[PDB]
């Protein structure tokens, strides 16, 4: 298959050369003078040259599956994978998860009050009979908590001083409550009524700036449970505001230069830190957040629709819920909670060791036959139907026996994969044979591994003072070439490749003629330095994800890819992230071509013939024009403005898109004769 | 990765917010902000200068008018070197309207001149603009300063410009503009100065919540923007810092920076983003590739950065970037280096971390700036605010040495070669001189530290093997060394080589290589520390000593190698295109065995050596291990390559052929011919006469991109009205043109306008006018086409192209069409409808054609042919 030597002493430097490489333990198997090194071949060439297949040390990886008794753990199994893993091979263990049903819920209403959130507290303030009624059919007695949030106190969100600050309420002044951030309002209790109750109490607030300060009021939330309290089982939230949110660095506006530590410390549960304290980064809750097992349900207005929903890409477990401006419809997106909440199985792992690298695959219920990729994204599962995750381990070199975990986010069942560093190779001992390596020296699969100052394959030779006639027989590659390819003093047949103490350099081989230094560079760096890829012997072995002479394409993936998720746009190949625009069209991702003349002519024709109906000339149309796309909309760019085909001047921009001659018009309600 | 981390200053002032927020004040000293250094009433902070003389912070005298209230000054600065001033600002005034108060901000520019006091100083009274904390970032630039507003109108932003004492101006994006609600416009501000007019920049964190950064230009009568780019993630902030920073030293801003410490995939160390400025507004990209980070969630990388400049003398600036969350909360910094043009290198050279005993700082890095010499010693200084305190770290000098090594007995005579055994070892006495000068200095300068310095030297003789070919004579041992003086003039010493009468190996030559490093670092005074070599630092220099090979008994071994070269394929060779640059080398040997062969080659600058390395498969083809060292040779201009074919033997009158590939650089400086020889002999070296060189000349071109468009201001016009033949109602083709080429080359500009068609003139007294540029000399000649039968020729094609009717070419020369100049003109003459007639039809259409061009040779256009050097124009005359 393939199989490149590296220094060859032992069985284990011919393991350490990769995948593709074997050894052979049967003695008698080197020629009157042969190299050591030819024991390790390929497995097809070591039968072709007579090496036995028994005689065939392969370390191989493989998986562990210590399953439990049950009660251990309920969906994620196995439980516990111990792993033996050989460098550069794959070891492959399978993850069965049939999820079951509800566990007991606890929910908890994040709700923003403010001015504009007044006929919501109004069609909300006690609406929670329905919520326990609506939480009757899956789970049972779950839970129901409240947490109110505005703003920062402190400006530029809100103006600090004077009395408006008593009195925020915009002209009605229905004696609202002082302006404020986070108010616990009620705990996580069994009784629905008492909660009702508890909530149309308070009144709204308000603030300054538009945008809301609801980030702040997330951590405070998941951070201090010791004084809010949890169930140890489920814990959903869901945002709702009818305005922006505010995240770290937005806090140096109020001159606080001091970051999110991650714990609430309250007095009256109500903060009063929010002020000495700055907002809480975005990613920092994707983490906190999805350690306590938390996880938020988007739902405010169309308006804010679509910027939750590019938060629903990065944090996972999340919702997006387009509702009206009254959170009357708000009982319904809990039924489109479960619906893609117990629906997202994820299956991602604790930060791991550069020395590790993991992937996935992904059998989904509904037709889905995905392979190679992390996460378990499967949007197509629910109640009791299995699904399968193919987990793939490789590591780069002999790791130490370490052990990491592979949890599904949202999920307290931790499965403690084991880890074990496999690469040693097993035969014989030293009670067997001291007599051949004459003493001096012990035995391993055929070969003798001899001393600190004996050396040879056979033990038989020191290293002062040593030489013979034709010894240097195989010590040559060809009758035409210098001796062990100098660099290398020959001794006892094989050669002895000299050391050079430079950082890199290092000769190897039967002759030793190649070397880990002189190969392809790229980026004033050795085969792409140590990050990228490898020398040996002049061809670069690049690490995984990285090809080329060089490391010189350097990524297979594809940054080619724009927010269409289509290569390079309209025309260019993807090459080593590059685009390769045809015709004048520019970089990075090929749209803009600065250079065209902007063609409104031969157009003109199929203009009035989509739009307007004045006879599709040439022959019909939707044939003599793939400008297929005629949108009801104001698209633009392209503002174009010719005539028609008889006189009038007829109006038209013209957004084109992606490849060759496709566009997207919109032609103007008028004409001018 | 020359960053003091030992004799540093530190200026620990405990004023509460101390060390927040810092700059480069006039190179004599710097200026530290303290916001949060309550005065008064909830009032201001409060600003600190500190000298290097003294490790001490003088607090600065300031006029704080009482109608600045709670502004916390300090927060933002700014210092221009133009002539050297300052900007400090309290970018939080409250100003109380009664119901509710405001923020507006309030700035002081201080220096050797009039402490003047500028938003300026009308107490912006009370009512779009009340809580825009102006001042909240600001930057200099030649036409004056420039603070930023963030909460203009919908916390759109944007940025007011200060003239000479002549009433501001104001940059917001229009309304008009119906996106960019709260996304703090103008958070941070940076210049972006250019060979033409400035340019500015705002920082724009929450643009849709994620983060763009647009960038401004001021047009005369225009002030429009110039581009823009979206973030790559939400929340990531994208737009936070930013510095414009010149990876050479020509001027112009080259490229750009950005922040976004909040951003990730899978690890949150944090995000800068390198986006070159090109010229050519609606296009603008931020990736030119690459993005620095690092391996640790939570760092906040790209918090702050500023232009270091040249430090390590490469003539490629360095910059610093902070990052105040690294490690446990601690502080950390990063230290990257430009390569050539728009690119920084991802791999960073230093990460001074607060780990570096600083005792106890939170996170440090928070802001810095730096690029001036401060403490007196020469080089540029960094000053890099800290909780609490601040600190100072020099730049220490990076000078590299050049070698060279030489056996004054070139070979061995034989003599003592394969000796005998009567009588004695006559250890023959070759000698090895070898040299040390420093030549690349433009920093240092003269004078003491450039030139005087210790060195420690390691000369060793066949190392990689336990069986020493020789030893040194003064110490007897197979190695030995000696420290020494170095200078800017070199310093050379032979040391004398003993070889032992009877030896085997005489095949593989005897190697001696130096380690050589800058021991003690004393120097005169303490004004230099630490000196130190640079990153390229081949400190492992070696040279060989070939042997007599034994050719025999006799024979007298003579040496007799040919050589030539060729380019298969090689087709005109313009730089742009053809970067690497195949040549097949063949070789013979008609002579003596050589066994160490080299061939070395002569070539100018433009280009240098890289492995082949191929495979997969080929040929009849090159096979070969071989070993190449380049080095400049030549007075000025040229430079030898040479390549040893390291491990094994050329016998016989054996041929053999290589392939050796050289990259050219886009930008090859080289005559209109570039010339290279190829030398070759054996490893004992040329031992007579005429040398056996072989070497080719070439015709040299350059790659260019011209184009040219028809702009839409063109007289499509045709209508019914036609009852007579009248003259005026002139038609006008507007053609602009543009180079994004790279290099300054003279063109000329030809055009092709129908006029009389059978004595009817089409169009008549058509000239070309050009605006926005000087009265340029445009030339005028008639020519009459093939006259085939126009009758049917023209019913094919209603088109009137210059075929048919006696067209009219305009050579309009250039002098010098500079890069990126889009001169433009047009062409305009009252068009007669009389030869409207003369055809027999209707709706007919002329045709005016515009080509651009340039000599053929020495230049030319580069993706394989482009007509874009080649537009039209069509108008209508359909008049019933
Ligand atoms: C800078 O940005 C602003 C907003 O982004 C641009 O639009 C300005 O916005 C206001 C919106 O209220 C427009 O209304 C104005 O109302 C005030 C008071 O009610 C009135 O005094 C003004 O005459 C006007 O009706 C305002 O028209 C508009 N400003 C302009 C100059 O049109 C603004 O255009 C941008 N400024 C510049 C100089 O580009
Ligand atoms: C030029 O380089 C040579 C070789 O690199 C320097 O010689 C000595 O080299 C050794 C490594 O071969 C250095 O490391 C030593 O390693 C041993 C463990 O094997 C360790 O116990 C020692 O503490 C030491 O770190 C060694 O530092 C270095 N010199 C010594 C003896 O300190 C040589 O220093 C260089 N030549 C000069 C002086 O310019
Ligand atoms: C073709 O072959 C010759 C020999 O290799 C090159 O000519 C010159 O050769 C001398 C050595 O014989 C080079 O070294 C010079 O040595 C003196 C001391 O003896 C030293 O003072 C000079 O600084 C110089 O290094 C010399 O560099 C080289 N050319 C010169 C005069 O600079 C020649 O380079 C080869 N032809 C080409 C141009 O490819
Ligand atoms: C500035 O105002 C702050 C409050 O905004 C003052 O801080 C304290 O505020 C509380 C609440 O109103 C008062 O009851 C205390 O009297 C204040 N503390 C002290 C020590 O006075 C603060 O005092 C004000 N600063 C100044 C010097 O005017
Ligand atoms: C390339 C080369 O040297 N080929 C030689 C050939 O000349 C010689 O006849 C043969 C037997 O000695 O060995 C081999
Ligand atoms: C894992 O699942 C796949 C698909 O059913 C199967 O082909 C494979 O054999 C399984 N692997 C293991 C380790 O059982
Ligand atoms: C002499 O030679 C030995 C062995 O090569 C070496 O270790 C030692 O450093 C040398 N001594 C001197 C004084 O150079
Ligand atoms: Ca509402
Ligand atoms: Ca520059
Ligand atoms: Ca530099
Ligand atoms: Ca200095």
């Amino acid at each position: 298959q393939e199989c490149t030597k590296f220094k060859v002493s032992s069985c284990r430097e011919c393991i350490e050369s990769g995948p593709g490489c074997t050894w052979c333990q049967k003695l008698n198997f080197t020629g009157p003078g042969d190299p050591d090194s030819i024991r390790c071949d390929t497995r097809p060439q070591l039968l072709m040259r007579g090496c036995a297949a028994d005689d065939i040390m392969d370390p191989t990886s493989l998986a562990e599956t210590q399953e439990d008794h049950n009660g251990g753990q309920k969906q994620l199994s196995p439980q516990k994978v111990t792993l033996y893993l050989r460098p550069g091979q794959a070891a492959a263990f399978n993850v069965t998860f049939r999820r079951a049903k509800g566990y007991p819920i606890d929910l908890y209403y994040l709700m923003d009050l403010s001015y504009s959130m007044l006929d919501d507290l109004r069609n909300v303030k006690k609406l929670g009979g329905d919520l326990l009624r609506a939480l009757n059919e899956i789970t049972e007695s779950g839970r129901i908590g409240f947490g109110s949030f505005v703003d920062k106190t402190v400006l530029p969100f809100v103006n600090t001083h004077p009395d408006k600050l008593r009195n925020p309420c915009p002209n009605k002044e229905k004696e609202c409550q002082p302006p404020f951030a986070f108010r616990h309002v009620l705990k996580l209790t069994n009784n629905s009524n008492q909660f009702q109750t508890e909530v149309g109490k308070q009144l709204i607030s308000g603030n300054l700036d538009a945008p809301e300060g609801g980030l702040d009021a997330m951590m405070q939330v998941a951070a201090c449970p010791e004084e809010i309290g949890w169930r140890n089982v489920t814990r959903l939230l869901v945002f709702a505001t009818d305005d922006g949110f505010h995240f770290a660095g937005d806090g140096k506006l109020g001159a606080i230069l001091t970051p999110n530590d991650g714990r609430c410390h309250l007095e009256d549960n109500l903060y009063k830190r929010s002020n000495e304290f700055d907002y809480p980064s975005v990613g920092q809750l994707a983490h906190k957040l999805a350690e306590n097992n938390i996880q938020p349900i988007f739902a405010v207005t169309s308006r804010m629709v679509k910027t939750y929903e590019k938060l629903t890409e990065i944090i996972p477990k999340s919702a997006v819920g387009e509702l009206s401006e009254d959170s009357s419809n708000v009982v319904q997106l809990i039924k489109n909670a479960y619906n893609k909440l117990s629906s997202r199985v994820f299956l991602d792992h604790n930060a791991l060791p550069d020395t590790l690298k993991v992937t996935y695959d992904s059998f989904c219920s509904n037709g889905v036959t995905h392979r190679n990729q992390p996460r378990g994204d499967c949007d197509g599962v629910q109640i009791n139907v299995p699904i399968t995750f193919q987990v793939k381990v490789t590591a780069t070199e002999c790791i130490q026996e370490q052990s990491f975990v592979i949890r599904a986010l949202g999920f307290t069942d931790i499965v403690t994969v084991q880890v074990l560093p496999q690469c040693e190779c097993r035969c014989r001992d030293q009670s067997r044979d001291r007599s051949l390596c004459h003493g001096k020296g012990f035995l391993e699969c055929g070969i003798c591994r001899c001393d600190t100052g004996y050396i040879g394959k056979n033990c038989e030779c020191q290293t002062q003072g040593r030489s013979s006639q034709e010894l240097e027989g195989s010590c040559r590659k060809d009758n035409n070439s210098i001796i062990c390819s100098g660099l290398g003093d020959c001794v006892c047949g094989q050669c002895l490749c000299h050391t050079s103490d430079v950082p890199g350099k290092l000769i190897y081989g039967q002759y030793c003629e190649c070397d880990t230094i002189n190969c392809e560079r790229y980026n004033g760096q050795v085969c792409g330095g140590p990050g990228r890829g490898l020398c040996f012997c002049g061809k670069c072995r690049c690490h995984p994800g990285f090809e080329g002479s060089a490391c010189q394409c350097e990524r297979t993936t594809e940054g080619c890819l724009n927010p269409r998720r289509v290569e390079c746009s309209g025309r260019g190949r993807c090459r080593c992230n590059v685009c390769e625009c045809h015709s004048g069209y520019q970089l990075p991702l090929c749209q803009e071509c600065p250079g065209c003349p902007s063609p409104c002519g031969k157009y003109i024709s199929c203009a009035e013939c989509l739009k307007f109906e004045k006879g599709p000339f040439g022959k019909n149309c939707s044939a003599a024009c793939p400008g297929l796309q005629l949108s009801n909309n104001p698209v633009k760019g392209r503002t174009c403005k010719e005539r028609d085909s008889e006189g009038c001047w007829v109006a038209y921009t013209l957004e084109q898109q992606d490849g060759m001659d496709r566009y997207l018009i919109y032609v103007d309600e008028s004409r001018e004769c | 990765f020359n960053l003091d981390t030992e004799e540093l200053t530190a200026f620990r002032v405990d004023s509460a917010g101390f060390g927040d927020s810092v700059v480069q004040y006039a190179n004599s000293w710097v200026v530290v902000g303290a916001p949060q250094k309550i005065t008064a009433a909830n009032q201001t902070g409060g600003l600190y200068q500190c000298g290097y003389s003294t490790g001490a912070c003088e607090p600065i005298g300031l006029q704080v008018p009482p109608e600045a209230v709670n502004m916390s000054l300090g927060l933002s600065l700014a210092s221009t070197t133009s002539p050297s001033q300052l900007l400090a600002c309290g970018p939080t005034v409250h100003h109380e309207c009664g119901r509710n108060m405001y923020l507006t901000g309030l700035c002081f520019l201080l220096g050797p001149t009039q402490l003047t006091q500028r938003l300026p100083v009308s107490r912006q009274e009370c009512p779009e603009l009340e809580m825009a904390q102006e001042g909240f970032s600001a930057v200099f630039t030649p036409d004056g300063p420039v603070l930023g507003a963030v909460g203009s109108f919908t916390w759109s932003g944007g940025a007011f410009l200060y003239p000479p004492n002549m009433s501001p101006t104001f940059i917001n994006m229009s309304q008009e503009n119906v996106d960019m609600r709260d996304s703090y416009l103008g958070y941070s501000t940076e210049l972006a100065l250019w060979k033409g007019v400035q340019s500015l920049v705002l920082g724009a964190p929450r643009y849709q919540h994620t983060g763009k950064a647009v960038i401004f230009t001021q047009v005369s009568r225009q002030w429009r923007m110039k581009a823009e780019v979206t973030g790559t993630q939400i929340g990531s902030y994208f737009g936070a810092s930013l510095c414009s920073v010149d990876v050479d030293s020509d001027g112009s801003t080259d490229l750009v920076l950005i922040g976004a410490p909040h951003y990730y995939e899978q690890t949150r160390g944090g995000q800068v983003s390198v986006c070159p400025l090109p010229r050519g507004w609606r296009r603008w990209w931020c990736d030119a590739v690459l993005y620095g980070e690092q391996g640790h969630p939570w760092g906040r990388f790209g918090a702050a950065l500023t232009v270091l400049g040249d430090v390590n003398g490469d003539k490629l600036t360095d910059v610093v970037i902070g990052a105040p969350g690294e490690e446990e909360n601690r502080g950390a910094v990063y230290l990257f280096h430009g390569v050539l043009g728009p690119s920084i290198s991802p791999s960073h050279s230093q990460r001074i971390a607060g780990s570096q005993l600083s005792s106890r700082l939170q996170y440090f890095g928070q802001a810095l700036s730096g690029g001036q010499d401060l403490t007196q010693d020469g080089l540029v200084d960094l000053a890099v605010g800290a909780r609490g305190q601040v600190l100072l770290l020099r730049t220490r000098p990076v000078l590299w040495v050049g070698v060279s090594m030489q056996f004054i007995p070139a070979e061995i005579p034989r003599s003592a070669f394969e000796c005998r055994e009567q009588v004695v070892s006559e250890q023959t006495l070759v000698q090895s001189n070898i040299c040390l000068y420093i030549d690349k200095r433009s920093k240092n300068l003269l004078g003491s530290r450039d030139l005087q310095s210790s060195v420690t030297l390691d000369l060793a003789l066949d190392p990689g093997r336990l069986s020493p070919r020789a030893t040194f004579q003064e110490t007897k041992n197979r190695s030995l060394s000696r420290v020494r003086v170095l200078g800017l003039k070199a310093h050379c010493e032979n040391f004398n080589l003993l070889l032992p009468s009877c030896v085997e190996d005489s095949v593989t030559p005897i190697t001696l290589r130096l380690n050589f490093t800058l021991v003690g670092k004393p120097l005169l005074a303490f004004r230099n520390l630490r000196p130190m070599l640079a990153a390229d630092a081949q400190r492992y220099f070696t040279a060989s000593l070939p042997f007599e090979k034994n050719c025999g008994a006799d024979h007298i071994c003579q040496d007799n190698l040919g050589i030539s070269f060729s380019f298969p394929g090689l087709k005109s060779l313009l730089v742009g295109s053809n970067l690497e640059l195949n040549a097949e080398v063949m070789v013979w040997n008609d002579g003596e065995d050589s066994y160490g062969t080299t061939i070395t080659f002569s070539h100018p600058a433009g280009l240098s050596y890289r492995y082949v390395a191929e495979g997969q498969k080929q040929g009849q083809l090159r096979s070969l291990h071989l070993t190449c060292d380049s080095a400049p040779v030549g007075s000025q201009g040229t430079w030898s390559t040479s390549c040893r074919i390291n491990h094994l033997i050329f016998r016989g009158g054996a041929q053999i052929t290589f392939l050796a590939t050289f990259d050219v650089s886009p930008k090859a400086v080289l005559g209109d011919r570039l010339l290279l020889t190829a030398n070759v002999s054996s490893e004992n070296n040329t031992p007579r006469t005429s040398k056996t060189t072989f070497q080719l000349e070439l015709p040299v071109k350059y790659a260019v991109y011209t184009v040219v468009s028809s702009h839409e201001q063109f007289t499509k016009y045709l209508n019914f009205s036609e009852s007579e033949e009248k003259e005026s109602h002139v038609a006008m083709h507007r053609y602009q043109v543009n180079n994004l080429g790279q290099r300054d080359l003279p063109v000329s500009i030809n055009f092709w306008v129908p006029v009389e068609l059978n004595q009817e003139a089409v169009w008549m007294d058509v000239e070309v006018s050009h605006p926005q540029n000087p009265s340029l000399r445009c030339s005028s000649e008639k020519i009459a086409p093939p006259a085939s039968d126009f009758l049917a020729h023209i019913q094919k094609n209603p088109v009137l192209d210059c075929s048919i009717a006696g067209c009219l070419r305009f050579r309009c020369d250039v002098p010098s069409f500079s890069v990126q100049e889009e001169l433009d003109f047009t062409l305009k003459g009252n068009l007669s409808f009389g030869w409207v007639r003369q055809i027999l039809q209707k709706k007919v259409s002329v045709v005016s054609v515009a080509e651009i061009t340039f000599d053929t040779s020495v230049y030319s256009q580069l993706p394989g042919q482009e007509a874009f050097m080649r537009a039209q124009t069509t108008t209508v005359l359909e008049k019933y």
